[PDB]
């Protein structure tokens, strides 16, 4: 109950002059710490941070550049961990917990989840820190099998959630309104889920074409 | 502009020479049937004489177009008879386009090359060869008669172009818009 | 000397010119009358915006190569000369818009690039191509770290065929147009390579013979040359945090070395991902819902060996460019089979040739009436 | 039909069936594996249908379609009755 | 351009017609010069347009749409090298 109260002061900071020079790494920090503790998430906010760490590398800090990547890698697929690695130069991207996060971020983003689970610390400092980073892991896990994947099986769908079996699997496949299917399938989507064709709806092209062929 | 720069459009002369001002070659196509000029009341008396009673004449007309379409290659012939247009007059301007180039910068590029090759003439004497060389190609103004038509007839092929346009263009239209059924 | 006096005479009229469009800019319209009213040639005072601005963004990263830590420069354009211009009431004419473009060329130069909805949002102003080449040019690279090259694609193709009708004809560049046509084609042969067999949009932009050629490097890379990926980065790396070019290559300051290399580390752990999912999706999509005996026959080719060829291929479909499914009752892997069709690349010609006939008498009937 | 007309050929009648077709008679499909040589409906109706222009057929010309006829059937079917 | 306004005027005043002609008949009486007259050439309207119902001849005459807007597509093509060719003359 934090994000909306410091948004206001986050939105005016952005929306100015006072990200390019390193003044502002009071506010904007505390901010990304309540993008954690909240599961919420502003991208600039981060952004700024990491524009300021990289203009002039004397105030790059281990914690909040873990917890802006932490929550970069919350709010996939979107464009955040891309900005994450857009500004951290490569010596500050060999430092804990920087470096072992960015290696998560790889692994998740590629969708290598079980790699992820594996090497990942099972319970590490800010995995905790960042209020449901699990569940917004697992969501980003969901999402690439809800948009591009059909029918999964049993332990399938729990080996690409990490380190399950029947419980947690049941917990994400009735979540997302997915069914059972007969010996032995989770049912994500319908098997005309696959082709979708984005133009082959081509050549009506007469009507709209012949008003700017009557002359 | 024809019947100011006059006369007429001669060609190896006075073409270029009132292509300078720019006759305008394709200038009031003028309108051509607007009013009830009132030739039309005793017309209109034939007109409602037909519609009438004597209803065979004007539906022989009217079901005489069903034909024209049914055997006539409308676009075929039309569009065949245009492009050997095209392939003829509009190459063989092309062919004219390279042959007065061929003459006015290409011949005249080393008739250029003979003047400047002599130091332009001697003090004490003629300058014999540099009077008798520029010997004028017999296009020295770009031959801009036969290219007047020339502009005038690959405007013909483009009012053609606009018939092979709504040839197509409102026959495809009636195709996809009444079969649907 | 003849570089560094030189630069900082440039900054200082830069700030000067900055500090006279800041004043005369928010609250007064008596100026700006008579600048429309008296000097009839609207070209000089739209050409300052864009001619001081290019050699600011220059010579700002120019000091920066050797204050690389700690630095001045950017500060001073960002947020005095940059922000000052942006953040006023737009000039009723092409600066208000230019204002916003030479900020924005510095928003792109630093990778903070988000206020994209911002920037599109407070430009209400009349979109005049001269802007909207700028416009897509800038946004563009938005899209482009947005992941989204299927939209991405489409955004450059319109800066690198430059059908936009930019006609001037005042040097207003400028004296920098090969750079940006150059920079476009290599953004364009970027997005290229990332979606084939997907475009079919490379017919437009640039033609059949530097197509081919980024053609038969888009097929290599696919099959897995890592050359492709190496030219394709090296001749973008500058593109993408270059000012307009650096100082002097010198061997004894070791400041120019660090800017070069936060050029480098940056655009490559983008890119090396891109390179991968290339290699990744390469195979075309032959067959729709394959049995088990030539599913782990495609298996093979995904990823052999053995261990993990199951859980590897998993990682590989789930990619955002591979729909399938498995039926372990059947033992049937139904696979999508995305392709798409050309014929309509001749739709936005047909105008554009209606535009040619008009083109074909703009010039020579503007000559007729100049020769009557 | 090589039975259907008993003429003095059966090879130089079936190559007189395709001289036909090939110097623009009739459309048929002209030398098929299995010899099923259908005419059609109607696909390439120009001028090689009535050779060219005149026509070889009496009162059979069953119903081809093609252009224009769609506006002047459409108002002469209509108007025959009005 | 206003043959096609003279086509719609025509094929609504077959509407109008077979409008009153049914509806008369709707309530008692009617359709008695039409039943097999109009409806015998209403059949024949449906002889040569439409063509039965081959959605293979919607395929053929979108086919010929692509066809004959690339006709008059490089006759447009011929516009502009109409200009580009006889007006590079008037430099």
């Amino acid at each position: 109950a934090m994000f909306e109260q410091m948004r206001a002061n986050v939105g005016k900071l952005l929306k100015g002059i006072d990200r390019y020079n390193p003044e502002n790494l009071a506010t904007l920090e505390r901010y990304v710490e309540t993008q954690a503790k909240e599961n919420a998430y502003d991208l600039e906010a981060n952004l700024a941070v990491l524009k300021l760490y990289q203009f002039n590398p004397a105030f790059f800090q281990t914690t909040v550049t873990a917890q802006i990547l932490l929550k970069a890698l919350t709010n996939l697929p979107h464009t955040d961990f891309t900005l994450c690695k857009c500004m951290i130069d490569q010596a500050h991207q060999e430092e804990r917990p920087i470096r072992q996060i960015l290696y998560l971020g790889d692994l998740l983003e590629t969708c290598h989840f079980q790699a992820f689970w594996q090497a990942l610390d099972e319970n590490m400092d800010l995995l905790e820190g960042i209020t449901g980073f699990e569940d917004s892991v697992r969501k980003f896990i969901c999402h690439v099998v809800g948009i591009t994947y059909q029918h999964i099986d049993r332990w399938l769908l729990a080996e690409m959630l990490g380190d399950l079996t029947d419980s947690q699997l049941k917990m994400w496949m009735s979540k997302y309104g997915w069914s059972a299917d007969e010996s032995g399938q989770i049912f994500i989507c319908s098997q005309e889920e696959s082709i979708k064709p984005k133009n082959i709806v081509e050549k009506i092209d007469f009507d709209s074409v012949s008003s700017i062929m009557a002359s | 502009k024809l019947m100011e720069v006059c006369k007429e459009k001669d060609f190896s002369p006075e073409a270029l020479k009132k292509a300078n001002i720019t006759f305008e070659h394709m200038f009031e196509e003028v309108p051509i049937v607007i009013k009830n000029s009132h030739l039309i009341n005793v017309l209109m008396w034939e007109l409602e004489k037909k519609s009438a009673v004597a209803d065979k004449h004007e539906l022989l007309s009217l079901a005489s177009s069903n034909h024209l379409g049914k055997n006539l290659q409308l676009l075929m012939d039309r569009v065949d008879e245009m492009s050997q247009d095209i392939v003829k007059y509009n190459t063989y301007m092309r062919n004219t386009s390279k042959q007065q180039q061929q003459k006015h910068q290409y011949q005249q590029r080393r008739q250029q090359e003979n003047m400047q090759r002599q130091s332009r003439g001697e003090p004490p004497l003629p300058e014999e060869d540099l009077s008798k060389l520029f010997k004028p190609p017999q296009p020295p103004a770009r031959m801009d008669s036969l290219l007047i038509a020339g502009q005038i007839n690959t405007y013909c092929q483009n009012i053609k172009e606009f018939t092979a346009q709504n040839l197509g263009k409102l026959f495809m239209a009636q195709a996809l818009q009444e079969y649907n059924n | 000397q003849w570089l560094w006096d030189i630069i900082d005479e440039f900054i200082y009229q830069f700030q000067s010119f900055s500090q006279y469009r800041c004043k005369t800019a928010k609250k007064s319209e008596e100026e700006i009358d008579f600048l429309r009213s008296n000097p009839k040639i609207w070209n000089v005072h739209s050409v300052l915006n864009v001619l001081h601005s290019l050699v600011d963004k220059s010579n700002i990263n120019r000091q920066l190569e050797v204050y690389t830590s700690g630095g001045d420069p950017e500060s001073v354009a960002g947020e005095y000369g940059r922000h000052s211009l942006y953040k006023m009431l737009g000039y009723f004419s092409l600066v208000g818009l230019l204002r916003l473009h030479s900020l924005l060329g510095d928003y792109y130069q630093a990778i903070k690039v988000l206020e994209n909805i911002e920037l599109n949002k407070k430009s209400m102003y009349s979109r005049v191509p001269e802007c909207q080449v700028t416009t897509y040019y800038y946004v563009g690279f938005a899209y482009l770290m947005m992941r989204r090259y299927q939209d991405a694609i489409r955004v450059f193709a319109n800066i690198l065929l430059y059908i936009q009708r930019t006609k001037s004809m005042f040097q207003r560049t400028t004296y920098k147009y090969e750079m940006i046509n150059k920079q476009n084609e290599q953004m364009h042969a970027l997005l290229a390579i990332a979606l084939t067999m997907y475009p079919m949009r490379i017919d437009e932009s640039i033609h059949l013979q530097l197509r081919e050629k980024y053609g038969d490097k888009m097929l290599r890379m696919q099959k897995g040359d890592p050359q492709v990926y190496e030219e394709l980065f090296s001749y973008s790396c500058p593109k993408f945090l270059s000012p307009v070019v650096p100082n002097y290559d010198s061997v004894h300051p070791n400041y120019h070395k660090e800017p070069f290399l936060q050029q480098l580390k940056v655009f490559s752990d983008e890119v090396q991902q891109q390179a991968q999912l290339s290699t990744i999706r390469s195979f075309l999509k032959l067959y729709t819902t394959m049995p088990v005996a030539k599913l782990a026959g495609f298996l093979d080719l995904t990823e052999q060996e053995f261990r993990i060829q199951l859980l590897v291929f998993k990682h590989k479909m789930k990619n955002l460019v591979w729909t399938s499914g498995i039926s372990a009752l059947d033992g049937e892997f139904q696979s999508a089979s995305e392709v798409d069709f050309y014929i309509d690349k001749d739709m936005i010609h047909i105008a554009d040739t209606k535009v040619a006939r008009r083109y074909g008498d703009f010039f020579i009937r503007q000559i007729h009436k100049f020769e009557e | 039909l090589t039975s259907l007309v008993p003429f003095v050929d059966a090879f130089q009648l079936e190559r007189a069936i395709v001289d036909a077709a090939r110097h623009c008679d009739l459309q048929v499909r002209i030398d098929h594996t299995s010899r099923t040589l259908s005419f059609g409906s109607d696909l390439n109706y120009a001028t090689r249908e009535d050779a060219p222009i005149g026509p070889h057929l009496q009162s059979m010309p069953s119903e081809q379609i093609r252009n224009q006829l769609t506006a002047m059937s459409s108002v002469l079917a209509k108007a025959l009755e009005v | 351009s206003d043959l096609q306004q003279v086509g719609g005027a025509s094929a609504r005043i077959q509407d109008a017609l077979s409008t009153v002609l049914q509806y008369a008949e709707d309530v008692l009486s009617g359709k008695v010069s039409a039943d097999n007259t109009v409806g015998r050439f209403l059949m024949s309207l449906v002889n040569q347009v439409p063509k039965i119902v081959p959605d293979d001849f919607e395929t053929m005459l979108n086919s010929n749409i692509n066809d004959l807007l690339m006709v008059t597509y490089l006759a447009n093509l011929t516009q502009s090298q109409i200009a580009l060719n006889e007006k590079l003359v008037n430099l």
